[PDB]
RNA sequence: AGGCGGCCGCCCCCUCGCCCGUCACGCACCGCACGUUCGUGGGGAACCUGGCGCUAAACCAUUCGUAGACGACCUGCUUC
RNA sequence: AAAUGGAUGGCGCUGGAGCGUCGGGCCCAUACCCGGCCGUCGCCGGCCUACGCCGCGACGAGUAGGAGGGCCGCUGCGGUGAGCCUUGAAGCCUAGGGCGCGGGCCCGGGUGGAGCCGCCGCAGGUGCAGAUCUUGGUGGUAGUAGCAAAUAUUCAAACG
């Protein structure tokens, strides 16, 4: 009680559901917000690490 | 043609907080919202109507799935027009929120 | 000796019995539930494929501590195991049932297994040696096996 | 998801993505759909969709895939994606997409040099490992019975 | 059969009480426009109470325990859960009878909508008291869908304004017709017996 | 439609449950026979509601209608012809019933003599050829 | 969270598609309940029927190793 | 101002569902009243098993404890039932039919293969949930832990 030497706690609790992903292709959680001012473009690609 | 019975919804048993009294029932009956209004409905009869997969009837023509438990109105209950009722056999308690016919039987006008 | 489930007619039915044969009761029950209700040629192909492990037998009731296999998804279940010895004894009992169909003179092709049953038998006791000089028994659990087969129409 | 429209022709890489066992499969994915593109009565029901798609939608995402014929991999299945078009109004976004159906999109057409661009993937596999290698916790000293 | 209730200017606890008693008897009730429910009290205390309610959680596994809904329809639904006996297999059928919808669905765009008078702000609150907006509260706390619901509500109010002019046109035509003649054979009997 | 005895009223039984022993559901080394629970803590003796009901003198049946079959007779067991002929005087209230260890050869003679004397036998057609 | 709502032109019939009035029968089942209903309700097994079409996909066995304690996961297996 | 996240019971509640003063209705306990039924007690009544029969009225909780009754039950003994049974007794099972408030019992159905019971008296080693009870058997745990000290086997053939 009162651990007498406060340590920074290991790991991060924000990444807690550590899990094999349901998909091995990495899906995009969110694309950036559009504006009607810019001309038409894309925002993503697939790639292969070499 | 036409409906002769008034509509009433089975609200529950006469009860205290803890224990019930299963030989009597309560009826919230539509169109009635006052102690003074629930005076016309005394002495009337009530009937519960349901289905069963055996084939048994009364003189209503031919064998049906339909079974009926009879009973009649005893007295008023509270200020909100709710009505106590006693049936010949006690309720199945499946019928909380299912419509019990109140017939125009013993009319006393 | 009698049988559970006196069949619908003994004219089209043949039967077989096994008394006090050294197997495991739980493995034989779980393979009997795999066999039961299947045609006899499929059952013979199945119990030839069990001993070569190309196709498994699901465990349903006695599922304690039994690991997974990929082959269990034919049975809609996730746990499987390949009992050799139970499959061998039940193959021998199916061959005896085939020979009794041959003796009664039936249509040898279109048999199905209408009824099968496995129940425990009077077990035999050996002993081991556990620590602090203690004895603990070491007992088998053999089974009796009934099967009643009927012609398909 | 409002409704999905695929192109007039679909290559074997995408069909191999839709199937599991290409050796067992009879290739029958997307024949009647291409026949709907082909016939004229199909086009009338097909051109009604792009009229509706202009009207209601905010977001249009474009489905594309990789060419596995160029890569030295063994995989031969094209991966599919959704790629949200963050251009202007829905009308010119849909005109852009229908103008560039069944075309190749180079990387130089979308990205540019010196552009700070984020990467999303899946990490390495190291298998079911223990506490000290997962959470970088500290080892107990030597004298511990039942584990360090 | 279906009691389609409006939500502008109702009170949370009062409307929950009346819906919770009506739902146990069988009349299938649907609460529409949940974002416009007013909560009595100052809304700083209302966000303080709901924020402390967010603080209330299990420390051992937050997946098992107090689910804190953020959508206002689900807020009202949790309030009715707290008033129906849901652990019994009576109240579970009651909650399955109850439906709730933030925004307005397409059946309920056109189905007529009732208003409970015993739960109105106009009836209950002495006018110098402060109130709340559950839409304001939900937008402050985690419900990220105000900007969609506002747009859809503007759209459907625009459509209702185009329907009401048509209905008022029909009523102008029928009162022009009743300004015309030869209905008066029946109207003496009708006025004698309550036109 | 056999003999139709004298006036027997609408019998009331006050409970038809043959009261069960406490915690006889939880075990099978407790048979179903009633036995007074004499524990120092036992809820049945303390008469908490929602527990089982102890039999006592209040549940007793009417002395007019004690030991009444639903047919309307009071039962009386019989072994042979003389003990059947004791009911020659009072047949309209007291029915006869042949004991279980009476053989069929004497059983048919008993039921025939009872059919002559017009005495109700509640199990007349069992154990025949 | 849309399948109901409406318009128009054609099609075989109704000019009682509603009120007031004349006229006479229809089961009048002889005092009695579970009657009328949205129902040509909802779901499943099959049986004869005309018309319109369709001729698959998983899982195992195998192979891979970007993945694996076992499962699970990524993959390959066209006669060029 | 206190350590897990929480308690006017909760939801909530503000022209009250808060505080204080009150009213009129309304809800209900085994309390009260009325009526039925059982038993105890008392007061009797009849020259109808007089140890039976009715009648009246007041009352009924309960551990330690004490009496009374039991046509409750187990085993045996004298008496008795012109008792019962190889045309099937004892015992056992029974989603069968009933009785008693119960102790328990009676019959039906099926197994079963040679003895069994009622009543009046009499005599007991006479009624089970427990005692870390005794003896015998079988479960869950479970087809799990475990078949790991001292390096090590492989191919072909034979008999089967
Ligand atoms: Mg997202
Ligand atoms: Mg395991
Ligand atoms: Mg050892
Ligand atoms: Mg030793
Ligand atoms: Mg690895
Ligand atoms: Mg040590
Ligand atoms: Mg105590
Ligand atoms: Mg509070
Ligand atoms: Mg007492
Ligand atoms: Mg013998
Ligand atoms: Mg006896
Ligand atoms: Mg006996
Ligand atoms: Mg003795
Ligand atoms: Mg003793
Ligand atoms: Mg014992
Ligand atoms: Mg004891
Ligand atoms: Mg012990
Ligand atoms: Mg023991
Ligand atoms: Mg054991
Ligand atoms: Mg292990
Ligand atoms: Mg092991
Ligand atoms: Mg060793
Ligand atoms: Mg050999």
């Amino acid at each position: 009680s009162h651990r007498k030497f406060s340590a920074p706690r290991h790991g991060s609790l924000g990444f807690l559901p550590r899990k094999r992903s349901s998909r091995h292709r990495g899906k995009v959680k969110s694309f950036p917000k559009d504006d009607p001012s810019k001309p038409v473009h894309l925002t993503a690609f697939l790639g292969y690490k070499a | 043609s036409g409906r002769l019975w008034s509509k009433a919804i089975f609200a529950g048993y006469k009860r205290g907080l803890r224990n019930q009294r299963e030989h009597t029932a309560l009826l919230k009956i539509e169109g009635v919202y006052a102690r003074d209004e629930t005076e016309f409905y005394l002495g009337k009869r009530c009937a519960y109507v349901y289905k069963a997969k055996n084939n048994t009837v009364t003189p209503g023509g031919k064998p049906n799935k339909t079974r009926v438990i009879w009973g009649k109105v005893t007295r008023a209950h509270g200020n909100s027009g709710m009505v106590r009722a006693k049936f010949r056999s006690n309720l199945p308690a499946k019928a909380i929120g299912h419509r019990i016919r109140v017939m125009l039987y013993p009319s006393r006008i | 000796v009698r049988y559970s489930l006196d069949p619908e007619n003994p004219t089209k039915s043949c039967k077989s019995r096994g008394s006090n044969l050294r197997v495991h009761f739980k493995n034989t029950r779980e393979t009997a539930q795999a066999i039961k209700g299947m045609h006899i040629r499929k059952a013979t192909k199945y119990l030839k494929d069990v001993t070569l492990q190309k196709q498994c037998v699901p465990f349903r009731r006695y599922n304690g501590g039994v690991g997974r296999c990929a082959q269990a998804k034919q049975w809609g279940w996730t746990q499987g195991r390949w009992p050799k010895k139970s499959a061998e004894f039940l193959l021998h009992m199916l061959k005896n049932a085939e020979s009794n169909a041959e003796l009664k003179g039936l249509d040898v092709d279109s048999l199905v297994i209408e009824h099968i049953q496995v129940n425990k038998a009077p077990k035999m006791r050996r002993r081991t040696y556990r620590a602090h000089g203690r004895i603990n028994p070491y007992m088998s659990s053999p089974c009796h096996i009934e099967m009643i087969l009927t012609e398909k129409e | 998801t409002f409704k999905t429209v695929f192109a007039e022709h679909i290559s074997d890489e995408c069909k191999r993505r839709f199937y599991k066992n290409w050796h067992k499969s009879k290739k029958k994915a997307f024949t009647k759909y291409c026949k709907k593109w082909q016939d004229e009565d199909g086009k009338k029901q097909l051109e009604k969709d792009f009229s509706s798609m202009k009207k209601y939608c905010q977001v249009i995402r474009v489905i594309a895939h990789t060419q596995m014929r160029l890569l030295p991999l063994r995989q031969k299945k094209a991966h599919l994606m959704e790629i949200q078009v963050n251009g202007g109004t829905v009308a010119e976004k849909l005109d852009w997409a229908r103008e560039r159906l069944e075309q190749q999109v180079p990387v130089n057409q979308v990205f540019g040099q010196d552009e700070m661009i984020d990467v999303i993937g899946v990490t390495k596999g190291k298998g079911y490992k223990g506490v000290t290698s997962r959470w970088h916790t500290k080892k107990l000293p030597r004298k511990t019975h039942r584990g360090l | 059969q279906v009691l389609v209730l409006d939500g502008r200017g109702h009170l949370l606890g009062r409307l929950a009480a009346i819906v919770a008693k009506q739902v146990l008897l069988g009349r299938k009730v649907v609460v529409v426009r949940c974002e416009g429910i007013n909560i009595s009290g100052n809304f700083y205390r209302n966000k303080l109470k709901y924020l402390a309610f967010l603080r209330k959680r299990m420390n051992t596994n937050p997946s098992r325990g107090p689910y804190h809904f953020r959508a206002p329809s689900r807020i009202f639904w949790r309030t009715v859960r707290g008033m129906l006996p849901h652990k019994t297999k009576r109240g579970q059928a009651a909650l399955d009878r109850l439906k709730v919808f933030d925004g307005i669905p397409p059946p309920y765009d056109k189905k007529k909508r009732m208003v409970v008078p015993a739960a109105l702000k106009v009836v209950r609150l002495k006018p110098t008291r402060k109130f709340a907006y559950l839409g304001r509260l939900a937008h402050e706390v985690g419900w990220k869908y105000q900007a969609v619901t506002a747009t859809l509500e503007e759209k459907r109010k625009e459509k209702a304004k185009i329907h009401y002019r048509k209905k008022k046109q029909l009523m102008r035509l029928r009162k022009q017709a009743e300004k015309n003649v030869e209905k008066k054979i029946d109207k003496y009997t009708e006025v004698l017996k309550t036109h | 439609a056999a003999l139709r005895p004298l006036v027997k009223p609408k019998i009331v039984k006050k409970r038809t449950k043959k009261f069960i022993r406490h915690q006889s559901d939880r075990y099978v080394k407790i048979k179903r026979n009633w036995r007074k629970p004499r524990g120092i803590d036992n809820r049945v003796r303390r008469r908490f509601k929602g527990q089982i009901l102890m039999p006592n003198i209040g549940y007793g049946s009417n002395k007019k209608t004690k030991h009444m079959l639903p047919s309307g007779f009071r039962k009386f067991l019989v072994h042979n012809v003389k003990e059947l002929e004791v009911l020659l005087m009072c047949n309209k209230s007291y029915c006869a019933e042949i004991a279980h260890n009476v053989s069929s050869k004497n059983r048919k003679a008993i039921v025939e003599r009872a059919a002559q004397l017009a005495i109700r036998v509640t199990n007349p057609n069992a154990r025949l050829r």
